[PDB]
């Protein structure tokens, strides 16, 4: 917007962290699954 | 030789020459495409400069400016940087209707020169006289520090509204058009004196938004001179200058995020 | 020091009984005096063995703390505390950087110390096992009276008494004996009881009957003797000292590790000081000059590599534990793969160590029995009525019996009370005719004449199980020729017939052939006594010939031997196909040694000794060109008078070598001889007479079930199930781990470049620091760990058992070809991908690449809280630093992303991924966990403080992707060239 362009200097680092941690966890689980296919 | 024969030494050179040549050519290619995705007027991200920093002219050894009044070369170090900044706000530097403009001698509202486009020439910036900085060689005794708000493209600094209580409760509250700066230390052993545009202790909103170096060269940002004519002597005084606003915030880590950290000591 | 012990012993068995007493001031009848014995005790010292001085574990741990990488990491750790000290004095720095980084680095050294300490293990209790062979007490005659004393109180000169069941307390001169038999397997590896008597019977004291040795036991009878040697001075006490004293030495794998440590340490100190001076010339304060150096150290040293190696070794040892192959020393996991020569004991190693029936001669025909443990062969005969007649004599004319409670275990494995030949016959009949006890119940024995030294035969009279007869049957067995002189008829295919010269000659032929096979041959015959001449109550006199022992019916011959283990012949061939030379080294007699050599394939068909040529051509052995003989059989008595140079010529000039009747020191000498030629040697054995050889071997392998305690103490590896096929598996595993270590090392080293280059450009370019010191440790200690380990699970790219053993002088674990690829090619591509993401982060925040050159001065200036970017904006100190640390984070993540491709390319040295596939589940696990770790390190809240890791925007992750892909393609194209032309260019330059 014009004088109300506050969103330009903002970033949702909170969501990014939530998503990043979700991904890291799921990649960790996936890895266990493939490894445990025989121990 | 060490490893191989001459014939082998050559072939290993012809390889790494072509190899590293290709790699350099590829690296450069990826740099090209990166640049191709970027604007010339505005950076892709601005969230890391977001809350504006407040910086001053006196080059602090460690957020500190200690010196002796009864000594000449005791403060000549801080006068070097003080001069460096103010030397830019000369009237001879601001000549003609291009690219400067005479703006309200009193704090006014924002000025939009269109978009971040080259569809116009150099966006015309507001003039600023160093003569608006009353009282301030500089203060040989009791320094005359000069404040500054860090430039951010498209940033509209918004002052606080007088809805509720305020630190400098309602005094000279130019609510609509001034970004205030109140310095503090309890420990009240000083004498705060502020100088600026229109005589106000803030930044005139008519100097915003900044259109960037590419669209606004020679642009001048507003200054706020602060003088500490403290009646005390020979002690470290931790003075913090704070700016207030809707778009202004602070951090425990970044001690320059919209504030000062000055340790004055007139050890004379 | 031990050169004296490598020699054959000298003795006094040639002296008379009386003469021997003069030498030791002793009485043959009264024994020593209580006072004289105590005097000699203080004189000579105790009858005991003293363990050699060991190196304390303290010094062993700390010796690892100073090996190249640890030295450099120490210099870094101290240089951290140096810069910290210089700070704490000058400008009060409230930070924790140098202090904490110095603590972290010192911990890395200590923990890395534990890993190398675990790898360099030496579990040795040789002397302890020997000490277990000295009895607690001994029986001596002192002042004309026998008393039990502490065996340590035994001295040279006293009169000792032994009987069946007790250990020989010391080396004795036999002066009196009654039916005494002894088990000399300690000195020979052969357990067949050896008679002991006062009479001297051989010039060689290790063969004479009038000497009994410490480390052996009396098996039966009784004997008295004069002590000639005590403690360390006994024959086997010296073997003990020799074995326990032998210097261990460095393994092939250990030597390889130290070698690349020198290389990497070399480049580290090179670039280290090369840029330390390069910085001072550029006018960098010593305050900074050291900070850069610390970074250089951390970049160059692969912090997690030595521990990777250890884990890869451990995991390989775990797989072998699961095939009944125990590894005592982690490094021995690889030595077997580098082995070019195997020196193998015969008895209990190549062989089962059990007299077993091998052939039978009946019906004018040679039949072969199955000698294998699990009986993997086939039948020979069941139909012939002759067989049942021979079978009956083998069961009936036999006094051997199975021990109680064995019905659970297989026939051939069960313990038997009796001599070896009777046990063999027992197990033979029990196997192919069912319960022998049944046959001995159906035919009650009424009278017998047990095998006599003079008779050379054993006879028995039984009540025929037949109801229509119920009469008296006579059976006998003995020396084949003696049995022949007592026969008139031969049971041919059922019916008897006169013994004509024809069948008599066929007998001699059969007899000579079986004997030629190194087999012990016995004759079997029976006689159905006439009914009218022998009533149902007729008494038979065993003392005086009360019955005919002539004109009997010859039934057949039976031959026997201690046979090879089932898997042995095939394992030997497999070792030989892998280009490993196999030598036999045995305490057993030459005829037996040679026969098993041919049986297992040590001596291949057609190959001759000089003696074979001479007999075939009917010419003198001196007339034979010895170069015409590729095979040789060396008796220990001849070995004794040969110099090592002459032993070296034997080793060089023969492909098929048999060392027979060797002493324990002689086995050591043969091993050393092989090593002297530059060969990596394995020893396989099971006896205490293998202990020195097992110790000296680059790798000693002991048998687990049949092995003596001593042998298993001296070994690096134990075959817990006695499965000789495990050697073949071991060499295969050893070769595979060697290749996979290269892959894992290249992988780990490759990421050193993207950690080095940022520090260099930081100096030469004056730009903001692209990657931090902490960030490097997050790679080498964090993300790269599981991927690097996972390479240990790689399958072979080709048939590794088809190639020759590596040349330990030329074929190195880390060579110039590895460095060229890891440092010069792939690592260089990774460095760029790192820098790219760095320039991306900065440029998207407002600092375009052009304006970055020579800005570090203002960038690092803590007092400039207004640096101008390319767009004209002003940044505080902490603001720009957040972007900088975000650059460290994405550079870090760029390494991870480019290591994805590197992990896949390091999978194979030659083959394509499209050929080898992606069947390594640990590797895939590594990829997922590596990425999970990196994401966690970036996105987890608080990590921005502890590690300076900042959240990355989604687009940031993809910066290095085009570089990750170029790596995959590049290496795939390169290896395509290797395969397409075995010539050499790409091969001799980059083929790891
Ligand atoms: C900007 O203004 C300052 C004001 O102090 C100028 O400083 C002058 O320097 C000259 C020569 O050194 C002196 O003779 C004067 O006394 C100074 N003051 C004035 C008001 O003229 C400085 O030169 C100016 N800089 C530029 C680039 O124009
Ligand atoms: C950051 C940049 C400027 C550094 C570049 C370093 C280059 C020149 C280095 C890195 C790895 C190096 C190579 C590594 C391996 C070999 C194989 C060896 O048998 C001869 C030297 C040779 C061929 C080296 C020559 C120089 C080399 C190519
Ligand atoms: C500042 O200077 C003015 C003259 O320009 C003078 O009148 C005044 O006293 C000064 N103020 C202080 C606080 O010293
Ligand atoms: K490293
Ligand atoms: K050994
Ligand atoms: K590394
Ligand atoms: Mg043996």
């Amino acid at each position: 917007e014009g004088p109300d362009n506050d969103e330009r200097f903002t970033y949702d680092y909170y969501r990014l962290r939530v998503v990043g941690l979700i991904v890291a966890a799921v990649l960790c689980v996936i890895g266990i699954i493939i490894l445990l296919a025989g121990k | 030789f060490l490893g191989r024969t001459g014939s082998s030494w050559f072939k290993i050179f012809l390889f790494y020459l072509i190899f590293y040549g290709c790699l350099a050519g590829i690296f450069i290619g990826t740099i090209q495409v990166l640049l191709l995705t970027l604007s010339d007027f505005e950076p892709k991200y601005q969230d890391r400069v977001a809350p504006p920093g407040l910086s001053h002219a006196p080059y602090a050894i460690k957020t500190e400016i200690s010196f002796s009044i009864s000594n000449p070369k005791s403060y000549e170090s801080f006068v070097k940087s003080m001069h460096k900044l103010m030397d830019l706000y000369n009237e001879s530097s601001q000549a003609g209707n291009s690219p400067f403009e005479d703006c309200s001698d009193t704090p006014a509202d924002y000025i939009k020169r269109g978009d971040l486009d080259d569809s116009q020439g150099q966006k015309k910036a507001c003039r600023f006289s160093r003569m608006w900085l009353k009282n301030c060689g500089y203060a040989e005794g009791k320094p005359c520090v000069v404040a500054k708000l860090n430039r951010i493209i498209g940033f509209y600094p918004k002052p606080l509204k007088n809805t509720t209580d305020l630190p400098e409760e309602l005094q000279a509250n130019y609510n609509q058009y001034v970004l205030p700066l109140r310095c503090a230390a309890r420990e009240k052993i000083g004498s705060i004196e502020y100088f600026g545009l229109g005589g106000y202790a803030g930044f005139p909103l008519q100097y915003y938004p900044y259109y960037g170096k590419r669209l606004q060269k020679k642009y001048l940002q507003p200054l706020l001179a602060i003088q500490f004519t403290n009646l005390t002597q020979n002690m470290e005084l931790r003075i913090e200058c704070k700016v207030y606003g809707e778009n202004i915030d602070y951090s425990e880590k970044d001690r320059f995020r919209g504030r000062f950290e000055v340790k004055i000591e007139v050890k004379s | 020091l031990d050169e004296l012990k490598k020699e054959v012993s000298m003795d006094d068995h040639k002296l008379s009984l009386d003469e021997l007493h003069n030498k030791y001031g002793t009485d043959l009848t009264r024994g020593l005096t209580n006072a004289r014995a105590k005097e000699i005790l203080a004189r000579d010292g105790p009858n005991s063995l003293t363990p050699p001085p060991t190196t304390p574990e303290w010094i062993k741990f700390c010796r690892q703390l100073f090996g190249g990488f640890s030295i450099l990491l120490w210099i870094g750790a101290i240089l951290c505390f140096l810069a910290y000290g210089i700070q704490a004095a000058t400008e009060d720095e409230p930070a924790n950087d140098n202090l904490y980084l110095g603590v972290v680095l010192s911990t890395v050294v200590i923990v890395t110390g534990c890993f190398s300490y675990y790898q360099e293990a030496k579990s040795s209790r040789i002397m302890d096992s020997f000490k277990n062979m000295v009895p607690q007490q001994a029986l001596v005659i002192r002042d004309g009276e026998k008393s039990t004393i502490n065996a340590e109180f035994v001295v040279a000169g006293d009169l000792v008494e032994v009987k069946g069941g007790d250990r020989i307390p010391a080396d004795l001169r036999i002066i009196s004996a009654h039916g005494c038999k002894v088990d000399n397997s300690s000195l020979t590896g052969e357990s067949e009881p050896q008679t002991r008597s006062p009479e001297f019977s051989s010039e060689n004291p290790l063969e004479t009957r009038n000497i009994a040795f410490f480390s052996t036991n009396c098996v039966e009878g009784t004997a008295r003797g004069v002590v000639v040697y005590t403690g360390d001075r006994t024959v086997m006490g010296r073997i003990a000292t020799l074995a326990s004293g032998l210097e261990v030495g460095r393994t092939p794998i250990a030597i390889e590790i130290e070698h690349f440590i020198h290389i990497i340490t070399g480049v580290a100190v090179f670039l280290g000081v090369s840029f330390f001076i390069l910085s001072l010339i550029l006018g960098y304060s010593w305050l900074e000059a050291v900070i850069f150096l610390i970074g250089i150290i951390v970049a160059n040293v692969p912090e997690g590599l030595l521990a990777t190696v250890t884990v890869c070794l451990t995991l390989t040892a775990k797989r072998m534990a699961r095939k009944n192959c125990l590894v005592k020393n982690l490094e021995a996991v690889e030595t077997l793969g580098s082995t070019s020569t195997i020196c193998s004991d015969k008895t209990g190693t190549l062989t089962q160590n059990r007299m077993t029936v091998a052939h039978m001669w009946f019906d004018n025909q040679i039949h072969e029995a199955d000698t294998t443990e699990n009986q993997s062969g086939a039948a020979f005969d069941k139909t012939s009525a002759t067989w049942s007649a021979l079978s009956r004599i083998a069961a009936l004319c036999n006094r051997a019996v199975f021990q109680a409670g064995q019905d659970n275990v297989p026939i051939l494995k069960r313990s038997v009370a009796g001599d070896a030949s009777e046990s063999a016959l027992l197990k033979c009949i029990e196997l192919c005719c069912g319960s022998v006890q049944g046959m001995r119940d159906r035919n009650p024995k009424i009278v017998e004449i047990p095998f006599n030294s003079t008779n050379k035969y054993q006879l028995s009279i039984h009540e025929n199980e037949k109801s229509s007869e119920s009469r008296y049957l006579l059976v006998m067995k003995g020396a084949p020729e003696r049995i022949l002189d007592r026969c008139s008829t031969i049971l041919l295919n059922g019916a008897e017939e006169p013994l004509k010269e024809d069948m008599k000659e066929a007998f001699q032929n059969a007899y000579l052939e079986l004997g030629g096979l190194g087999e012990r041959v016995l004759g079997f015959c029976h006689f159905a006594l006439p009914e009218d001449k022998y009533n149902e109550g007729y008494p038979f006199d065993a003392d005086e010939p009360n019955f005919p022992t002539t004109d009997l019916c010859f039934v057949g011959l039976m031959a026997m031997i201690d046979p090879p283990r089932a898997a042995v012949p095939d394992a030997v061939g497999k070792c030989r196909s892998a280009g490993i030379k196999v030598i036999m080294v045995t305490g057993d007699h030459p005829i037996t040694a040679k026969a098993i050599a041919k049986g297992v394939g040590i001596i291949s068909e057609g190959n001759e000794t000089i003696e074979d040529i001479a007999a075939r051509l009917n010419i003198p052995i001196g007339q034979v060109n010895p170069r015409d003989a590729k095979a040789c059989v060396v008796h220990g008595s001849d070995l004794k008078d040969l110099s090592t140079e002459v032993l070296d010529d034997i080793l060089h000039y023969h492909t098929e070598i048999v060392f027979a009747r060797t002493s324990p020191q002689q086995k050591l000498i043969i091993v050393e001889g092989c090593q002297r030629q530059g060969a990596i040697v394995a020893v396989t054995g099971d006896g205490v007479n293998d202990s020195p050889a097992l110790k000296k071997a680059d790798i000693g392998v002991a048998m687990g079930i049949s092995g003596s305690d001593v042998s298993k103490q001296a070994a690096d590896m134990i075959l817990l199930d006695d499965n000789f096929a495990s050697i073949v598996t071991g060499v295969e595993e050893g070769r595979l781990i060697f290749d996979n270590l290269k892959k894992s090392i290249a992988y780990t080293l490759t990421s050193n470049i993207p950690e080095i280059t940022p520090f260099l450009v930081f100096i030469i370019g004056n730009v903001p620091l692209p990657l931090g010191t902490v960030t490097i440790l997050c790679i080498d200690l964090g993300t790269d760990m599981v991927p690097a380990i996972s390479l240990a699970y790689e399958q072979a790219e080709s048939d590794i058992m088809k190639r020759q053993p590596r040349n330990p002088k030329t074929d190195k674990l880390v060579n110039e070809r590895l460095i060229s690829m890891a440092y010069g090619q792939i690592g260089m591509i990774q460095a760029l991908g790192g820098f790219f993401s760095y320039f991306v982060i900065l440029a998207e925040n407002g600092f375009l690449p052009m304006d970055l050159i020579g800005k570090r001065v203002r960038w690092d200036d803590r007092w400039i809280s207004d640096v101008e970017d390319s767009f004209g904006q002003q940044w505080t100190y902490e603001q720009r630093k957040i972007v900088e640390f975000t650059c460290h984070t994405s550079f870090f993540i760029s390494i991870v992303v480019v290591q994805w491709a590197d992990l896949i390319i390091c999978k194979t040295r030659r083959n394509s991924i499209f050929q080898q596939g992606m069947k390594n589940k640990i590797l895939i696990f590594g990829l997922f966990e590596e990425t999970a770790l990196a994401a966690f390190l970036s996105y987890c809240p608080g990590t921005d403080v502890a590690l300076r890791m900042y959240p990355l925007k989604p687009s940031w992750w993809f910066c290095a992707f085009p570089y990750s892909l170029i790596i995959f393609l590049y290496d795939e194209m390169r290896r395509f060239i290797i395969r397409r032309s075995p010539g050499g260019w790409v091969e001799q330059e980059t083929y790891y």
